[PDB]
């Protein structure tokens, strides 16, 4: 949601997709993270890029 | 949240050395040594009028 709403405010269109699916966050290699474990069980600090 | 890190021991930098070093002196020139060429050329004239 503040992701779509900033975009608006530079200009750009919101993230939107069609076809059966969901939204997550995945790493430079297109692996999503896992959906109920903590970021801080996860190997994520801070810099990181997602 | 961030990584740990622990400063050890620096590691040893390259050494530098100096160097005393004293220049050559330049050469002498020549002085002006002259031979009596008069002298020579009258006696080719002397022996050949003969």
């Amino acid at each position: 949601k503040v992701v779509n709403s900033r975009l608006r405010e530079l200009g750009e269109a919101p993230l939107e997709a069609t076809g059966r699916g969901r939204w997550a966050l995945c790493l430079v290699d297109g692996a999503p993270l896992r959906a109920t474990q903590s970021l801080t069980e996860q190997d994520v600090y801070d810099g990181d890029r997602l | 949240m961030k990584r740990g890190f622990a400063r050890p021991t620096p590691e040893k930098p390259p050494v530098i050395k100096p160097e005393n070093i004293v220049l050559s002196t330049p050469l002498s020139i020549p002085p002006p040594e002259g031979k009596p060429w008069w002298l020579i050329v009258v006696g080719v004239v002397v022996v050949g009028l003969l």
